[PDB]
């Protein structure tokens, strides 16, 4: 709908979004939890949010809720109605409702029949079982969803009715495979073409199209059975006529239906999605331990207290009943039901911003019927965080009166004041970025009077379709820094917050402001990237000074989150990503087979139009003067590099607004008419190679040329708008009356459109061409272009202002400048003529633009995965105790795992080394290098056998006469200026294998003197 | 003494709901698991992430070493790019 939705419009398509914009959801319960997933909710777009609550505010609701105030406590205000306004201003289109009616057991639940979602928390289990009875019995079902955060343990649940239609179950596009061969047989067998996997499974449909010979396989559906990589069986095909060649077979997905149980059943023969495969058993015996507590507060009407050991035993002999009537009888999890009692009446901010953003994709599920659903259960729990504390003494948990009370109930007041100690420097300042900071602010990060600091840099200024994913950025922010404004509104968040926000990239270009001695100030770095190269980058000034980094990352409903620790892990950099995907310029330039490729072509034929040339053209007359100059040292046998490029722009200058469209007309005929013929004439319709085998086979597709038409809209839309970027290039006013297809046709109306002329051109087929290099320039070129610099220079159209042309920068989120809806044109102008399927405006701008799918959901939930792992660092935790997530809310799957365990690289003689090592040597002013080799050698175990420094080869046994190096001090063999104090020498050692080569060993630092 | 051989299959699944079925041998190391990857799914292996019960899956070691079983279920995973 609006470009505030763009990026999320990708993820959930336009059939989703109109289901939202008529959807009401009721939200109760708004304490850390429900405030996460109405702010999750009202960002995605819901079209109504009524948030209840029946509580009053109080000081301890300081600690977990982002909007709350001081101010809000002293005047006791209701929850709901407390944060209301400031979640409405999250995106002025959701109507945002308070309710602080009672909700109890003898409440009327018919006034719920208004909504198409419920959502309850903080919420007694027997209410939520009478709600979840009325919800699901409902003439159209209403959508249940449970969820509860206590201490360091969730519980997420769904209930969608008995019988609920996936529309979409994994929300990834239908593949496309080229056939090779069908054979007549019963089954009849497909073959897919050599080198390309159909990547398909047994049961799964297809249709089929363009297949030549055999008919009526066209159109039909078809249920496939796997035979090999390349192959698989289809129907019967033995009466058909023969396979000929081609055909295009497509993926059909077919809508799955999903049952659901009540919360009654569900308690007592649980599903539970299991996200770490090293303990498959524990959401089970979660489940008991959670079930135990609802028993708990039901029976005592309270929650047990820390440290009270009655509690504690009554807890676990609940828990001890409760597995009992379980199916598989489960051994009760001790470890489980003690950081439960323990920790219940504690509140963990970041756990709930995980599940809060889990829940809202559910939410979002529940009224669109796009992707599968939660089914129905999911524990996860902050477990690692508290193991390594043993068995600590309860003084540390308990209530201190400050907004820090529900976070110390979890982990203790000494992990609390590390955090408010720290100093973290987080990279970007975005969605992930907005999130971290909130993050922050509950945690108390960087709040320290002493120490403590939190830096967070970004080189970029607020836009709209920011606002989607970044809620703390406000329309009124336009054009203000994205990094000031975050920082401010968290200070808003917590008052005691230090930030120091800056305006800069990390990059290789600024590595003299965050350089060695910046990173060594930090405890911890925390990365909210949109791209691969600077998420490496950072990579490489974190290894380099021993500074653990927390990476994330989403893609749609795609998440991840990487955690890398000197000493215990790998690095980013020790994995590669995949690269952008590489279009070969065969298939770019003559042979496309899909819109990507035309869309791609589009994009590029804008850059070179309308960028390159033209500034390539201002660079060659600033640096050459003027046109008789280039004249003159043409005619003295002179070559200037790109001239006779930039002499066919002069003398095709167009000169007034009809010039304009001619040059316009003139390059429809060129791409969308003549280059079809021409690729016919070097490759006809049924030209045939040596094996006998067509030329046009799958997955090359025959041009046909086009007709202009100026009826059609699709042909107006590209002569408009190449008509006013030329119009720009060469700085030629125009009115909007002269672009009406009146105007135009009246312009066109005497133009004589030239006659086609093949050449003899020759056409790359290679798949691995990759650009033709340069041609050489032929003597014909050289003569035509003397021809037209004196043509230009005798008609005096080769003055200052000819020399210049204005240089157009690709701008896709402004909407009047023509750049998508040239591109647009000309890519469905070139898929048309390659009888490509075309693309509209929206999809061609995802594409063309490079946009990355984003909602809030998946943002919210690897934010709070990554402070969650940020604690442990914090702590020092042991390697076993951090977590990678990977994670797709579209299937609904999360896996877990423990993270890259450190590689160690052998020198020699059991000697290894680490990415973390670094070696240091001690010298004094008479150190020679042979005290070098020899210190090496003493401390580590090995002689060196080569030192280099940089490029300059200090010591190189085997180059001539390097031996007389061993004598000569380190300060005259170095020569040392930049760094006083050190040198950092690269060490290689002898290998195992004689005459192999050297083996590298970690860096070596070396000291001149003892300071 | 040398054992019987032991062959298995083995699930590899990705986190968008596709399932590679794999016909594997116990003494494989996990490297050839990437080639053999590689020939199904055209992924080169220095691109392939894959964990098994928890753990990540590395180079120089065996399923046997993993305790992979007939049957077993691993997932492969990527990073993602957008912040
Ligand atoms: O610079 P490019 O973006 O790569 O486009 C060029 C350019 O076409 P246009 O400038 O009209 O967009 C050439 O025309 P000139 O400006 O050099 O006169 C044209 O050459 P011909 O007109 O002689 O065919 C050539 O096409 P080709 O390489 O098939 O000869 C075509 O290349 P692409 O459109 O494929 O990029
Ligand atoms: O995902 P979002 O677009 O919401 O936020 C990404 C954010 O990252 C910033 N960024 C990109 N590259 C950077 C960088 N910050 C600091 N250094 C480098 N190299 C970008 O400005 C976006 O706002």
């Amino acid at each position: 709908d609006d470009a505030l939705y763009s990026r999320q419009r990708y993820v959930l398509g336009d059939t989703a979004m109109q289901k939202m914009a008529k959807s009401h959801v009721f939200l109760s319960g708004m304490g850390g939890l429900g405030l996460e997933i109405a702010k999750n909710l009202v960002l995605a777009g819901i079209k109504a949010v009524t948030i209840h609550d029946t509580e009053k505010c109080q000081a301890w609701d300081l600690g977990t809720n982002f909007f709350l105030s001081e101010d809000d406590v002293v005047n006791k205000r209701n929850r709901a109605e407390a944060v209301l306004k400031h979640i409405a201003e999250l995106n002025p289109y959701v109507h945002v409702t308070s309710s602080s009616v009672p909700f109890n057991e003898t409440t009327d639940l018919s006034f719920l029949d208004k909504y198409q979602c419920v959502v309850l928390t903080e919420m007694k289990l027997p209410l939520q079982k009478k709600i979840n009875d009325f919800c699901r019995s409902q003439c159209p079902p209403i959508k249940f969803i449970s969820a509860d955060v206590h201490g360091i343990w969730s519980r997420l649940f769904c209930d969608f009715g008995d019988e609920f239609e996936v529309l979409d179950t994994t929300g990834e596009e239908p593949k496309e495979i080229f056939i090779s061969n069908i054979t007549q047989a019963n089954p009849g067998i497909v073959t897919c073409l050599e080198n390309h996997p159909h990547k398909l499974e047994t049961g799964q449909f297809l249709t089929f199209r363009e297949i030549n010979g055999m008919t009526g396989l066209n159109g039909s559906i078809q249920q496939i059975t796997v035979i090999s990589p390349f192959s698989f069986s289809i129907g019967d095909t033995t009466e058909l006529e023969p396979y000929l060649h081609g055909g295009i077979a497509v993926q059909v997905k077919t809508p799955k239906t999903v049952f659901f149980e009540s919360l009654e059943r569900q308690l007592k023969h649980p599903k539970c999605l299991i996200v770490d495969f090293s303990n498959p058993e524990a959401p089970l015996e979660i489940h008991t331990a959670m079930l135990a507590l609802d028993q708990f507060q039901e029976k005592y009407s309270r929650k047990p207290n820390v440290g009270c050991q009655q509690d504690s035993e009554e807890l676990l002999k609940l828990a001890t009943s409760i597995s009992e009537t379980l199916e598989e009888k489960p051994d009760v999890n001790a470890d489980i039901v003690h950081w439960l009692s323990w920790t219940a009446q504690g509140f963990l901010s970041p756990l709930a911003a995980a599940v809060g953003g889990v829940a809202s994709q559910e939410v979002l599920k529940a009224v669109t019927g796009k992707f599968s659903p939660l089914c129905q259960w999911l524990y996860l729990e902050a477990a690692d965080i508290v193991e390594s504390l043993g068995k600590p003494e309860c003084e540390e948990f308990l209530p201190r009166g400050d907004r820090y009370d529900a976070l110390r109930a979890c982990i203790g007041d000494t992990l609390c004041q590390k955090l408010q100690n720290l100093n973290i420097f987080l990279v970007g300042c975005g969605a992930i970025g907005c999130e971290m900071l909130k993050n922050f602010a509950l945690l108390g990060v960087g709040t320290s009077k002493e120490k403590g600091m939190i830096t967070v840099t970004d080189p970029d200024l607020i836009e709209k379709s920011n606002l989607n994913r970044q809620f703390l950025f406000r329309p009124h922010h336009i054009q203000k820094p994205k990094s000031y404004t975050a920082a401010d509104a968290t200070l808003k968040i917590n008052s005691q917050i230090k930030i120091d926000a800056h305006l800069n990239k990390v990059c290789p270009t600024t590595e003299t402001i965050y350089n060695d001695e910046f990173y060594t100030k930090q405890d911890v770095i925390i990365t909210a990237l949109d791209n691969v190269e600077a998420r490496r980058y950072v990579d490489s000034r974190c290894l380099a000074n021993l500074r653990p980094l927390l990476d994330s990352g989403t893609m749609g409903t795609k998440g991840h989150t990487e955690v890398i620790v000197p000493h215990l892990t790998e690095s980013y950099n020790s994995h590669r990503d995949p690269p952008e995907e590489e279009i070969p310029f065969a298939t770019l330039k003559s042979f496309p087979a899909a819109i990507e490729h035309t869309i791609q072509w589009a994009r590029d034929k804008f850059e070179s139009s309308f960028s390159h040339k033209p500034s390539l053209f201002n660079k060659f007359w600033q640096t050459y003067s003027s046109a008789e100059e280039v004249l003159q040292k043409i005619q003295s046998g002179h070559s200037l590099e790109g001239c006779f490029q930039v002499i066919k722009l002069l003398s095709r200058r167009p000169r007034n607004w009809s010039q304009c469209v001619e040059l316009a007309r003139l390059k429809f005929e060129k791409y969308f008419n003549h280059k079809a013929l021409q690729l016919l004439h070097c490759f006809p319709l049924d030209i045939r190679l040596k094996d006998g085998s067509l030329f046009w086979q799958s997955p090359k597709r025959p041009p046909s040329p086009i007709k202009f038409d100026l009826n059609e809209p699709l042909h107006l839309s590209f002569l408009q708008n190449a008509a006013k970027l030329y119009a720009t290039v060469y700085c030629i006013p125009f009115a909007e009356e002269d672009l009406s297809a009146d105007a135009l046709l009246n312009i066109l109306s005497e133009v004589k459109i030239q006659e086609f002329k093949p050449s003899n051109k020759v056409v790359q087929t290679d798949e691995t061409a990759r650009k033709p290099d340069h041609v050489p320039i032929s003597s014909e070129d050289e003569r035509n272009a003397i021809f037209q610099l004196e043509k230009a220079i005798l008609s005096n159209e080769a003055t200052k202002s000819d020399l210049q042309m204005a240089v157009l920068s690709f701008e896709k989120d402004d909407d009047h400048n023509g750049h998508i809806d040239f591109i647009t044109a000309a890519s469905n102008l070139r898929a048309k003529m390659y009888s490509i399927e075309p693309a509209d405006r929206f999809k061609t701008k995802r594409i063309a633009g490079k946009i990355i799918p984003a909602i809030a959901t998946t943002t919210a939930t690897v934010s709070g995965l990554v402070a969650l792992e940020m604690i442990k660092v914090t702590g020092g935790y042991p390697f076993e105790a951090y977590k990678n997530c990977f994670l797709n809310l579209a299937i609904p799957i999360v896996v877990f795992t423990e993270t890259t365990e450190v590689r160690k690289t052998k020198i020699r003689n059991g000697i290894s080394f680490t990415i973390w090592d670094r070696w240091t040597v001690h010298g004094k002013e008479d150190f020679t290098l042979l005290d070098f080799i020899n210190a090496v050698k003493e401390k580590y175990g090995i002689e060196p056998t080569m030192v280099v420094q940089g490029v300059k080869m200090l010591y190189v046994p085997v180059m001539p006469g390097h031996a007389k190096r061993l004598k000569l001090t380190m300060h005259k063999l170095v020569k040392p200026t930049t760094e006083k104090k050190y040198v950092d020498l690269t060490v290689s050692f002898a290998p195992d294998i004689d005459g192999d080569e050297d083996l590298p060993g970690p860096p070596v630092r070396y000291y001149f003197s003892h300071d | 003494m040398h054992h019987h051989h032991h062959h298995m299959q083995i699930f590899v699944r990705t986190l968008t709901g596709r399932t590679i079925t794999l016909e594997v041998e116990s003494s494989d190391t996990i490297d050839n698991v990437r080639a053999r990857i590689q020939d199904r799914e055209g992924i080169p292996p220095d691109q392939q992430r894959l964990i098994f019960a928890g753990r990540q899956l590395e180079d120089g070691r065996t399923l046997a070493d993993y305790n992979i079983q007939r049957e077993s279920t691993l997932h492969l995973v990527l990073r993602l790019r957008g912040g």
